[PDB]
């Protein structure tokens, strides 16, 4: 998902790359880095926003996202959900949901 | 080296408090934010509350009225008061400084509450 013209989670939530790209996108694997045998869950990530963004765009905010059509004003509960999700790295997990 | 020091967890009996304490050492600019959250063994992380540079603090539902958190602005400590405490309340908590740049979380504090 990271290259331009793409979509998905995060090519459309995280991090937008116009389709006029000069640049390199270079990327490894810390499957001995990242991950412990509990679950490495500081790694936090959007599934819900109101909109996608725009190139280079950073959103830090953690406002509760409306799922429903009744307000949420910053509390989860039915039809809200907190924006971040965090990953279970872990060194067992096969090689799509490794880091 | 951004680092947090949380402290003053353990086992209480139910109906009893506690007072956490996270100190936030490092770059830590001026426009933060700290916040605690929630996790217990199977579930995710449950964000307990957030308190910015601006003094507003926010809680969720799950505990209305019961948790406070309070601010020290000449240290930029925050302590989390745990009164009322009831046995859904057992989850080791995390620290989370929101800051300007990249974040940091804390190493955990195990808060246990039956009978």
């Amino acid at each position: 998902q990271i290259a331009p013209g793409q979509t998905g989670k995060i090519a459309d939530y995280n991090y937008k790359l116009p389709d006029d790209f000069t640049g390199c996108v270079i990327a490894w694997n810390s499957n001995n880095l990242d991950s412990k045998v509990g679950g490495n869950y500081n790694y936090l990530y959007r599934l819900f926003r109101k909109s996608n963004l725009k190139p280079f765009e950073r959103d830090i905010s953690t406002e509760i996202y409306q799922a429903g059509s009744t307000p949420c004003n910053g509390v989860e509960g039915f039809n809200c959900y907190f924006p971040l999700q965090s990953y279970g790295f872990q060194p067992t997990n096969g090689v799509g949901y490794q880091p | 080296q951004v680092q947090l020091q949380e402290s003053g967890g353990g086992l209480v009996q139910a109906g009893g408090s506690l007072r956490l304490s996270c100190a936030a050492s490092g770059s830590i600019f001026s426009p933060n934010t700290m916040g605690w959250f929630r996790q217990a063994l199977g579930k995710q992380r449950e964000m307990v509350a957030v308190i910015s540079s601006i003094a507003s603090t926010q809680y969720a539902n799950f505990v209305k009225g019961r948790f406070t958190i309070t601010r020290d602005n000449t240290k930029n400590t925050v302590h989390l008061q745990m009164n009322s405490l009831i046995p859904e309340d057992t989850a080791v908590y995390y620290c989370y400084a929101v800051d300007k740049s990249q974040d940091y979380w804390g190493q955990g504090t195990q808060v246990t509450v039956s009978s």
